[PDB]
């Protein structure tokens, strides 16, 4: 059970479970596929008053059209992003057309894949949420340590995933036609607050980004500023 | 296979955390019953330490204590055997994986196990309390030290109560703690939600 | 803590130590110098003798016309060192004209014995060695000893291999530090008797090779070595 | 005994393999360095197995350049390596800048050499498994900070000293030195000083054979005191004791 | 009694922890103390040079990387030098090629992604040293907290090292004040100095024990050695 | 433990490897038509938060070759890729499109090599390749992690193997031929779903399943809608 | 879960370093009480070693010693059981990590454990002190050596006190040390501040 | 923490190598006291081996020996318990490093430990020397072999002295050696000067 | 430190291979003394096996043997304790290296150890030889089998001598061998000339 490559008496790779176990342990991240484009949000945890706000960004863009966030082991996340960054930019130079989100995941899945094959390497310790647009719409997926990922209507990992899960559940049915680009944000703003109630004694800072041909204009922009505020307040009222 | 699961089912279905929660809770306040069985034997060693000599005939207040103590060992042991029952019923299929949960179960069993053993080296001392005195009260025909040995066989047995009681409290409290921490692992020892890889 | 490339609590590399334990297992060599010569003595493990006398090997080996060496320990090994040394002996002369300095030589050899104690996945040469000779256009006799670890050292006279401890003692109170054995003849006389401790009669177990300056060199013949056993047992009986 | 395998971290965050290597240097014979505004001295205990070894054969003190000397302690094979890299590092610099290398700058290179060992490499190839079993007493003089004395430790770290002693009786001297040293020590003073702490925490009867002594100055550079100078200096020493 | 999950940097504990990296942070807690604190005009590093013996020098803990950047360290000298060294190149690459002075956020990025590698591959071990970084780019002042675990955080001030607590608090409190000390260097320092002296136990700081570094709006990164810091005692 | 012979020469990592293929929990069946081929696999979508489009255990390797795999999605996407490119490289290097039976060879070959030289852990998946090549027509070959392939006139991979199997076997001792007599695929499809439903003591809606068809050089995955209409077809006729 | 923590809480809340500090401190000066229980039995072996023969009848000064000793064992054992109680309440959730702290707890328990065992091989010797003499004082009808065996059964039991006392001091002192060093690890066995990685 | 160290301090401050040096030195020359307790019992077995039969009545010279021996066991045991005390007080904070020093302490304790055990299988043989003879001297009414068994129970017990003495010398000497070598490790088990790395 | 070495010195200085050589040499020829103690008890079992019945009264030739045997056990045990003494004095400073030599010392001690144990399960059988007969010679008032049991208790004890003797020879010889081989390692367990590396 102690090495990364090996299998258990009935086909099981334990190192990957623990990988998963560490992914949960970290902060909580989410994402939502709406009308056209997507919306992400994470949970920066203010551990002291000596932290400059609006600063240590956990969300990162890829190319100029892909949002991206995760949780678990922070440096692991960062690392993975780089590879994704090359692959993208290489492809782009090659085919000219900005990279299809559908395949992108694989490129990454395939890379996270490998780190489950050899014993000399350590499994990727992060679950990753992301999405973007293209010609045939916006997409959103979520990659785990096992390397297995898929397309979701909205995703979640880290500490309290259920909170946001059952929360994401509702939205589906009342808005079975994709939630408004705008409302998407402010709604995400809330779904976070609700899920934070574990680090409750410890204050925090919410970060949000999104994509949309109508709002962002095909791009990925950081939800900061005015829309950002009201989106909070919006959450702050339902916060009762 | 249809019938087979039903048994394993209706069995685990008649005992649970719901049941065990009451032993921890029950044996929580019930320590008072021991913090008492203590102070009683104490007040008593003073009368024996100082209630100079006699001409014999079985002390009524002493048996009142051993009866009260042997009485307690009984309760506890049954109460423990109940917790033990709740766990043995949750021991998963034997194999060489996920043994993290299983391990907890075993470790806790060994401590509970100990508790029960403790209640059995003294949970009989009444039929033994008056077991050395028939030999002691005999030889009724006199060592002036034999008279004093009767003074002692009374006080000695009162000390054993106070002491067994003292340790006992500790054992119980330890067990309370131990359960309260693990427990969930005790009932749910394998998860198996790890099929997120297939 | 023995499988060395790691340290003992007290800072030891026990493998490197053990390796030396093999040099003792092996045969025996001894070197001596004068103010004109340097003799190299060795014994002969004459044990399963039903083998051609002629072509089967003998401890002393010439590395260059003016320098030779001897060893004790694993024959299997020893050979490979000798070869690699001989090679460097020329590679020098080529790229520098000037023929090698005995000090340099040893340093090279010791560098190799030293190389086999660093990378994991290699094992030390179970060979310790005596190297003697006279530098180019020089008349000062030089004697050095190198051993398994990688240390090289110059001696006035030294011995290695099984029972070295003994003969060493002997030598210690015979070889005069103040003045070295003058004549060649007697410089030999010395070494010979120093080996007579372990030999157990017979110049049939004693090899002598003698080296002078100006690339002269010359191994010894059996009777020559015998005429010494003779002229020594004689003065022993005379005491 | 679990936690003894080179790149392994103790649970108190410590590396024993390293720490033991230090324990190697212990076994070396004693070496002492003393820095005076007049010049720097390097003296070492020799300790010879037999009288048939030619003392001068033991290179415990060696020249690294006209302006930099050195004394080692512990593993002799390992020494030769550091000595050679150093000797090279020096000349190289002079070829590049037509000047002399700053004692510490040199020293640095040597420590840069030491801690440069990997275990399969998590990035950088480092061909050499474990640390060095030897320390150094580097002692020279550049014209920026004048006379200098340093301690080379296998851990890849180092310190500057006024007086330091490594080897067998490390503390036996360090204690002594700790309260013998003072700035305005002249050179002649310093010699007779090293020469005293050796004799004390030394082993046998002190004499030129069991003790090599050297020094280096702005004037002449690194010079290894022949057996005469040392011999008599013993006298000026063993004589003043008689009195006080 | 036992623990097998702490073999290489490469193995996960049943819960999802890397003990090896956890230990490296312990050696971080073992080294000397040091402090950093920023504002809007400058950044300051203050450290306690610790000597071995009494006949020896105090081992320095500050390093320059460019006119505008630097750091202090808590832990292993070697490890540190390497990291700072790598850092030095990174700035140079930018200057030569692009002719732009390296942004701190980004400086931390690289030191994350660097130290990161050692947590994922067999054979090695992780970096035993923490660093407080300071610098002054186009977004004014900045200050960083770096761990071997590859976590770099942007702060307002801090300390690392043995008994690093007492300063972290002094700072936590006197915050509202110093974040406003703009235009005055000596003030930020005295402030920083007090924050640190608020952690000594062996004894007070002297000219030999002390070391300071600064960088700002017109103050290229410079260090103060010994008798030069004399005033701030 | 590890990849080198047991005392009875059976290095279990290869054996263990198998349970994991199975472990996923899905049933894959396949049968030959006459001018087409078909495979059945279940499509159990638990999490109500995912998207059925993104789900599947069948992918389009080539213009005419498809593949199904009873096994863990990460490892499959890998095999998928390599194979997908071996054929790509083939057509280029040789002038003609690569057939079923062959890909399965380099594929088994590949998994053998790994296994013997130790350059990685075997993937825990069983690949079931399908198509129709104009040399052997309706082709069906399968491969396992213990690097090994062979041929099937119709096969199955899953937690419940032999059941799906035995049925077909019995249906075969009678139909007596070594394939399915019938001209239309729709019709064959119907047939399999049929033989599976019957085989599970279970019923499927229009999304609970997953099926593919290999034609006369034009392989295509069966989508959500068309899929249902076959259930319409096989409802009364039963 | 709300109620569950409250118990584990109010329990650790009624015992602490605050409590244990007083045993270490209490059993610090109290060694005098032992350094005394010593010198008493000593002065006493001389009278037995030299107070030639007799005609029997239970020595009052001897029981004065055993009563004083059996008295001490009692105190100590209760006092130990208290320290024991303070730790068992702090044994963390069983698992295979952070076991550095947990280990300390166990090691210390084993040494405490020993102490208690020591106080029980002799913490009964009064009811046994006069237990061989009723057999020894009988056979009142005379071996001239049997008379001397009574001289010995008095001195022998005075030696056992001196000796048990000597060792005991040591055990205590060891325990004091052991606690004073670790302790903080004993109450805070897991830290868990390591979330500086997530 | 201020007060806490003071205790650990004033305790280690009242026992030291200074103290132990005297046991090694004390129990150095004191072996003579044993090399003597030897020769005495020897001269005595000859009189028992040849001092044909009798009519009984407790031998005065024999008890002179057992009293002298039981006398020595006492000293030694107290003296050992002192060395034991000096070490237990120096057992460092429990952990998984620097355990090289700690290991020595333990090993030595186990050997001292043995010494003490040896002085207790015979350091009671006086109250036992005359313990089989009251049974042996009775049955005063005669096996002509029983008479001879009394001749033996005297010589047998004189042999046990000579032998226990012989072994004892050895044990002591071993312990002297063992201490003299390690010791410094015993008081200074951790160094901790290794901060030359930070 | 000056004085400290002097003790360790003058101790090893009064025992050595010089001493032990004489035990090996002494217990070399002395086996004759055992090869004899054998043949004696043999000749004797024939007279007991055939010397039909009697009316009792302690056999003189039998005690002549047990006295001669118990006599030998004594010598040997003292002689062994001497060899044991010589080694314990050479046990080097405890550590985790050079333990090759140390190991030898221990192994040999365990074998010697055994020898001594063997001489103690029978080195008391005289005071036991006549220990079952006082019980056997009594019941003087008759089982016609009890008469024969006396015939046996004489022959049985003569067998035990012959047998203990047989094994003993073996044990001794083994020990002779074992010492003769190792020995040098026993006195010089560490060398330490390995400083050819520094
Ligand atoms: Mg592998």
């Amino acid at each position: 059970d102690l090495s990364n490559s090996v299998f258990s008496p009935d086909g099981r790779n334990f190192q990957v479970e623990y990988a998963v176990k560490a992914v949960e342990n970290g902060t909580t991240s989410i994402g939502i596929k709406c009308n056209d484009g997507v919306v992400f949000a994470v949970e920066k945890l203010i551990t002291s008053k000596l932290l400059v706000p609006q600063k240590n960004v956990k969300i990162q863009v890829v190319d100029r059209h892909i949002g991206c966030v995760y949780s678990g082991l922070i440096p692991d996340g960062r690392h993975l992003v780089n590879r994704g960054r090359e692959e993208a930019a290489s492809f782009k130079k090659l085919y000219k057309t900005p990279i299809p989100i559908p395949a992108f995941a694989d490129r990454l899945g395939q890379y996270v894949q490998a780190h489950t094959l050899y014993n000399s390497v350590r499994p990727f310790g992060v679950s990753t949420i992301f999405g973007g647009v293209d010609k045939n719409g916006a997409h959103l997926y979520m990659l785990e340590p096992s390397g297995s990922y898929w397309g979701y209507k909205g995703a979640a990992t880290g500490k309290g995933r259920q909170s946001a899960k059952a929360e994401l559940e509702k939205l589906v049915d009342h808005h079975p036609e994709g939630l408004s680009a705008r409302e998407a944000v402010k709604q995400a703003a809330k779904i976070i607050y609700l899920a934070h109630e574990d680090n409750k004694e410890k204050d925090f800072e919410l970060e949000i980004s999104w994509c949309s041909l109508s709002e962002t204009n095909g791009l990925h922009k950081f939800v900061k500023g005015d829309l950002l505020q009201e989106a909070i307040d919006f959450a702050q009222k339902e916060i009762n | 296979a249809a019938l087979i699961q039903n048994l394993r089912d209706s069995y685990t279905e008649t005992s649970s955390f719901a049941v065990i929660e009451e032993w921890a809770a029950g044996t929580l306040q019930e320590i008072e019953g021991i913090a008492k069985a203590a102070a009683e034997a104490h007040g008593v060693i003073r009368n024996s330490t100082y209630g100079r000599a006699q001409a014999e005939k079985s002390p009524e207040q002493l048996l009142g204590v051993l009866q009260r103590y042997q009485d307690l060992c009984h309760n506890v042991y049954c109460q423990a055997e109940t917790i033990r029952t709740v766990i043995a019923i949750r021991i998963p299929e034997h194999k060489e994986e996920d043994n993290l949960g299983v391990a907890v179960q075993h470790a806790v069993l060994k401590i509970i196990d100990e508790l029960e053993i403790k209640t059995l080296g003294s949970g009989e001392k009444s039929g033994s309390g008056g077991a050395p005195t028939p030999i002691g009260m005999y030889a009724l025909r006199e060592s002036p030290s034999l008279l004093l040995e009767l003074r002692q066989i009374d006080a000695d047995f009162m000390l054993k109560v106070e002491l067994a009681t003292t340790h006992l409290s500790t054992m119980v409290r330890a067990v309370i703690n131990a359960y309260l921490l693990n427990w969930k692992k005790l009932i749910q020892p394998r998860t198996g939600t790890d099929h997120m890889v297939s | 803590d023995r499988a060395l490339s790691i340290f003992s609590p007290d800072g030891h590399i026990f493998q490197v130590e053990y390796a030396l334990e093999a040099v003792k297992r092996g045969t025996c060599a001894v070197g001596v110098k004068g103010k004109n010569c340097v003799v190299l003595g060795c014994e002969r493990r004459s044990t399963l003798k039903l083998q051609d006398t002629r072509i089967t090997p003998s401890k002393v080996s010439k590395i260059d016309s003016h320098v030779v060496l001897s060893f004790s320990g694993l024959n299997a090994d020893s050979r490979i060192l000798i070869e690699k040394a001989r090679v460097e002996a020329q590679s020098h002369r080529l790229t520098l004209e000037d023929p090698v300095t005995v000090e340099y030589l040893t340093r090279y050899v010791a560098g190799v014995q030293q190389r086999y104690t660093q990378s994991g996945g290699v094992r030390p040469f179970g060979v310790s060695t005596l190297i003697a000779g006279f530098d180019p256009r020089d008349d000062e006799p030089k004697l050095y000893q190198t051993e398994p670890s990688g240390i090289y050292s110059s001696w006035s006279a030294q011995t290695i291999g099984r029972n070295s401890k003994t003969v060493r003692e002997f030598l210690e109170k015979n070889y005069d530090r103040k003045e070295p054995p003058a004549t060649v003849e007697e410089c030999v006389k010395l070494t010979v008797r120093s080996l007579l401790e372990v030999v157990q009669t017979g110049a049939k177990n004693i090899e002598i090779t003698v080296v002078k300056p100006d690339s002269d060199i010359v191994a010894l013949s059996s009777e020559e070595i015998n005429q010494y056993v003779t002229q020594i047992e004689q003065e022993k009986q005379e005491q | 005994e679990y936690d003894r395998g080179v790149s392994t971290f103790s649970p108190e965050g410590r590396l024993f393999q390293v720490e033991y290597s230090l324990e190697a240097i212990k076994l070396g014979s004693t070496a002492i360095g003393i820095a005076t505004k007049e010049g720097v001295v390097l003296g070492v205990e020799k300790r010879a197995t037999s009288p048939l070894l030619e003392s001068d054969s033991i290179e415990k003190i060696v020249e690294i350049d006209r302006h930099i000397g050195c004394a080692m302690s512990g593993l002799t094979a390992d020494a030769r390596s550091m000595i050679e890299h150093a000797r090279t590092a020096a000349v190289t610099h002079n070829l590049y800048y037509d000047e002399d290398i700053n004692v510490e700058s040199l020293t640095q290179s040597v420590c840069d050499l030491a801690l440069r060992f990997g275990e399969g490499a998590s990035g950088e190839e480092r061909l050499m498994s474990r640390p060095f079993g030897v320390a150094l007493l580097i002692a020279g003089h550049d014209a920026d900070d004048g006379y200098q004395l340093f301690h080379a430790e296998p851990s890849g770290t180092f310190y500057r000293y006024n007086a330091k002693a490594i080897g067998s009786g490390s503390e036996g001297a360090q204690a002594e030195l700790l309260n013998e040293w003072h700035s305005s020590l002249t050179l002649k003073e310093a010699e007779l000083l090293v020469l005293k702490i050796l004799k004390q925490v030394m082993e046998e009867k002190l004499d030129e054979n069991n003790a090599q002594l050297s020094c280096i100055t702005k004037q002449d550079g690194f010079k290894i005191y022949d057996n005469e100078k040392t011999a008599e200096l013993i006298k000026e020493l063993k004589e003043k004791e008689a009195a006080e | 009694f036992r623990n097998n999950y702490d073999g290489d940097t490469v193995t996960f504990s049943p819960t999802g922890r890397l003990f090896q990296v956890e230990y490296a942070l312990e050696a971080i807690k073992q080294g000397s103390v040091t402090v950093g604190l920023r504002s809007n005009t400058h950044a300051v590093l203050v450290a306690l040079k610790r000597n071995a013996d009494e006949l020896s020098s105090y081992q320095k803990k500050i390093i320059k990387c460019d006119e505008h950047m630097g750091l202090s360290l808590a832990g292993l000298a070697p490890d540190a030098r390497v990291l700072s060294n790598y850092l030095r190149q990174q700035c140079n690459y930018s200057s030569l090629v692009f002719n732009r002075k390296l942004a701190v956020e980004r400086a931390g990025h690289l030191l994350c992604d660097k130290a990161q590698k050692n947590t994922q591959s067999y054979g090695g071990r992780p970096y035993g040293v923490g660093l407080l970084i300071i610098g002054y780019d186009k977004s004014g002042a900045h200050l960083l907290e770096f761990q071997p675990s590859g976590n770099v955080t942007e702060l307002y001030g801090t300390a690392i090292g043995a008994r690093s607590q007492g300063a972290k608090t002094y700072l936590e409190r006197t915050l509202d004040t110093f974040i406003k000390i703009d235009g005055n260097p000596d003030e930020l320092i005295k402030a920083g100095v007090e924050a640190i002296s608020q952690s000594l136990r062996d004894e007070s700081l002297t000219v030999d024990n002390l070391s300071i570094a600064i960088v700002g709006k017109d103050t290229p990164f410079t260090i103060y050695d010994g008798e030069a810091v004399a005033k701030y005692i | 433990h590890i990849t080198i012979f047991s005392p009875e020469g059976r290095l279990y990592q290869v054996e263990y490897a198998f349970k994991a293929t199975n472990q996923t929990n899905i049933n894959s069946l396949a049968v030959r038509g006459k001018d087409c081929t078909v495979v059945i696999s279940q499509k159990k979508v638990p999490d109500k938060l995912l998207d059925p489009t993104t789900v599947s255990y069948i992918f389009c390797i080539s213009r005419t070759i498809g593949m199904v795999v009873n096994g863990p999605i990460p490892d499959a996407r890998n095999a998928a890729l390599r194979a997908k490119a071996e054929a790509a490289e083939f057509r280029y290097k040789y002038g003609y499109d690569m057939p079923c039976d062959v890909l399965a060879k380099r594929m088994a070959n590949l998994s053998q090599i790994y296994t013997q030289r130790a350059y990685m852990r075997p993937l825990g998946v069983i690949l079931t390749f399908v198509s129709v090549d104009e040399e052997l027509g309706p082709s069906i070959y399968k491969t396992d992690p213990a690097g090994y392939y062979v041929g099937y006139k119709a096969t199955a991979t899953g937690p419940k193997q032999q059941e799906i199997t035995t049925n077909l076997e019995n249906h075969f001792k009678k139909s007596k031929i070594d394939h399915i007599n019938e001209e239309s695929w729709e019709k064959v499809v119907e047939f399999a779903i049929t033989h599976m439903i019957d085989a599970l003591g279970t019923e499927f809606s229009k999304n609970d399943l997953e099926v593919g068809v290999a034609t006369k050089d034009k392989f295509f995955t069966l989508s959500a809608e068309n899929i249902e209409e076959r259930l319409v077809a096989i409802a009364e006729q039963d």
